[PDB]
């Protein structure tokens, strides 16, 4: 269904308006946990937008 | 003046503060209405992080402006 995980991750890109929604959506399949998520992701847990 | 703190959770709540408040001292208010200490408060502005040594004057923050709350777990 995806769909209160769809939610989830789309309550996060109302975070942070920089990371990608399918990089979002990567965590939201592992820790399926919001905070840990974006916690993790501030953390570099996520290859976050950078300009190669 | 008041500010909106934003949360994963989907709960917008209205603190108020001033541009000469300490993005610390702002956790502390945070901690005393949601319980969560200010150690996991991540507080992030428009995508950017907010140090606890810094005011709100710093980052530029005026009033009715958005602050993104991030909650720090090591879990998982």
């Amino acid at each position: 269904s995806n769909s209160q995980l769809n939610a989830m991750a789309h309550q996060i890109q109302e975070m942070f308006p920089q990371v990608p929604y399918h990089l979002v959506l990567q965590d939201l399949q592992l820790t399926r946990s919001v905070e840990i998520t974006t916690d993790n992701i501030l953390e570099g847990r996520i290859q976050v937008p950078f300009p190669t | 003046m008041q500010i909106f703190v934003k949360t994963l959770t989907g709960k917008t709540i209205t603190l108020e503060v001033e541009p000469s408040d300490t993005i610390e001292n702002v956790k502390a208010k945070i901690q005393d209405k949601e319980g969560i200490p200010p150690d996991q408060q991540r507080l992030i502005f428009a995508g950017k992080q907010l140090e606890d040594g810094r005011t709100l004057s710093d980052y530029n923050i005026q009033k009715e402006s958005t602050l993104h709350l991030v909650l720090r777990l090591r879990g998982g």
